RNA sequence: ACGGAAACUUUCGUAACUGUUUAAUUCUGUUCACUUAUUC
């Protein structure tokens, strides 16, 4: 009847990102802008508006229909699953997603690092010219976990459909390890790893079977 | 803290500053790894990254005639000794940014 | 016959939110709807409003009968709890909210912060272009306690129904915390924590014993 | 205070203006986090916001040429000195706002 | 005062008012908030006042272009400058509630 | 000089059955605030009025301070009435009485 | 040695019950720390 499904996981980054955040001022050795962190803080942390605006992304182009132009406005499939502010039949999400923290600080000091975050160095060629424009960027660390958490809730009329919930969920985390997850990752930045993929119940309503 | 340090950048030697912000990229990011931490933990802990820090003014100002200039007249040696406490040190973290900004105020 | 029963938590802020405030005038470097705060001082605070309207609708859809169409008119069970403006038998609600305040400045200033809200930078793709239309929002800090204590009442009929009362408003607490609770929380900015949970009676009438 | 901003913003070089609200995000930030704060405790007690107050300015008028233009023009270095009072202090924050509503009447 | 507020206001462009009267809910109600603090206390002691209800016309002015055609018509920035007694004060009060009334039988 | 909205306000007040919500809208006139009066009190004597003029005045002394503590008009129980004889002065027209308990 | 004399429009009563500024949205699309170079 109302089932509460949060899938835990650890996301391993196995290669350093890199997010545009908000203002570049989070050291002052850059010149470009960073990674958002936390504000109170200063951990490089990955806020959950990345994660909704990069699977929905590349899930629309598999399970769809027609040919996209608009958001919210394509493939009534998946529209249930992340909302839609046009169709009068549901306005609230199914699948609320989690800021994930760092939470590899426990061990990290240990081996002794530098720091959180790291300065890499690039440059362009204009075909004419030797170096043009010394620019640089704020990557992030090999080896970070997270806790990233899939909230997931029926409402009653999610009866005849379950079983198919759960295909689409499944086929999108493992599409998401084959693919850069942040901004200008086409030279090999992204590419995420869920680790102990797992589910489990908290309220208590529906059976666990279909773990993987 | 801000109003020594609008008189004693400016008197230098020779016009044209040579060092530009790029050769400069590494011990502005130590120090603000330090400031970070300090509000986090406790002082007693961060005893390493002192240590560490101080060694980098003296390898870069036995490379570069533009360093050690700049660490007599501004006494970055002497202050990396007064400082005992957590208030203390984040006082050495605000000076630092204020030399930056006035650096690039008449030149670049 | 007439206690007096408040439950006094703190609310524990484990990802920033976002609420629509009022008139967006906050601060000279947004251009959307902000955070409500105070009118008189500048701490950033959450009304309870949104408490009373996001609990009794995440609760409505488990605790009810019949498929809902309008409120104050559905689950007579649970209407009792918060309010009827149409059965004769009761009007007034016996579980008064209160607006929680910010109390967590007598340490926030120690650690040395910016302010109180940062500016986060989000935009959209309309898939055929770039970026399109640079929006801006203002969300809250991490780690900030608050200040909720929930008034209950009884009313000399609660008499056979005062173990049944606690278990609705129980499991009401934890199911929050499975949920975003504010606007635009379908990426990952609501999500509670109930720090220290208890309850303690002011008037003295009734014995305390169901504490957890 | 509102009489002199309407002439001294409009006497400037090159029309067009290149500099837009969005690069100034955070110094009409850090001016408003601070007057809402002197009226709840004392001003004695917040040297230190002051002091790091000063620096964004200058950190700003050697990265970009559209903040030397203004700062050199408006004197907002020389109004960052004569505060020294509770009183004088909250002068310069609606100084700053002012600023930025004529900056906008003209173009954008 | 109210002969030339019922043909000037009507005077536009396109119709359908775009603006309604939900975003413009703090010019109207700052006018408010001083016309009763003027017949309690002085005009000296309310020079803070008046410089800062001015910010918020111009500020107005340049995120909506629905302000700026109805500033320079009805010459909201002229009569600002007129005021200088407190007698003078009350009159502006009483011509800024005349252009809403005005507004919303028209249209809304 | 001061403009204010005219004379008399109208104050929207109800009343609760406990048993429905809104019961009977009503609506009463209430006065404004700050609004002087004159207020003169004649005392005259007659020849017998000898040996009682001083325990006189210590009657209505104590009836003034006591009107202030108390509510002036209707459904008074709120708090709508409570006076304040500003400026308590008395002083003679005839001439045949000296002033001296003034206060 | 007054068509006068003696006298509260007073006593009673929340403008109340009900209601998330909410649904939708990657600060990303292009970019070698590079060019000339006997540890002889």
């Amino acid at each position: 009847t109302f089932a509460k499904i949060k899938f835990s996981a650890q996301i391993r980054l196995e290669t350093g990102l890199h997010i545009g955040g908000s203002d570049a001022f989070a050291a002052i050795g850059a010149i470009d802008s960073p990674v958002i962190k936390d504000p109170i803080t200063n951990i490089p942390i990955i806020p959950g508006s990345s994660l909704k605006g990069k699977m929905r992304t590349l899930l629309a182009k598999v399970y769809n229909e027609k040919v996209a132009e608009k958001p919210s406005d394509d493939s009534d499939i998946l529209s249930r699953l992340f909302g839609n502010s046009k169709d009068k039949r549901f306005k609230m999400g199914r699948l609320i997603f989690r800021d994930a923290f760092l939470s590899n600080a426990d061990e990290l000091d240990s081996l002794g690092v530098r720091s959180y975050t790291e300065v890499k160095f690039e440059n362009t060629i204009d075909r004419i010219t030797a170096e043009a424009n010394p620019r640089q960027i704020e990557r992030a660390i090999r080896n970070s976990t997270f806790d990233f958490e899939l909230i997931y809730e029926i409402t009653d009329e999610n009866e005849n459909q379950v079983e198919e919930d759960f295909k689409v969920i499944r086929d999108g985390l493992k599409l998401l390890e084959l693919d850069y997850l942040g901004g200008s990752g086409s030279r090999g930045y992204g590419k995420v790893a869920f680790e102990k993929l797992k589910a489990t119940t908290v309220f208590g309503n529906y059976d666990v079977k279909t773990l993987n | 803290k801000a109003e020594r340090a609008i008189s004693l950048l400016e008197k230098d030697n020779k016009g044209n500053y040579l060092l530009t912000t790029s050769q400069i990229r590494k011990l502005l990011s130590l120090c603000s790894s330090l400031y970070d931490r300090s509000k986090e933990r406790k002082f007693d802990e961060l005893i390493n990254d002192v240590s560490y820090l101080r060694v980098q003014f003296v390898y870069q100002a036995g490379r570069e005639i533009a360093v050690k200039d700049l660490i007599e007249k501004a006494q970055i040696l002497e202050a990396l000794k007064e400082i005992k406490d957590r208030e203390t040190l984040q006082r050495f973290c605000r000076y630092m940014e204020a030399l930056v900004a006035y650096f690039k105020f008449y030149g670049g």
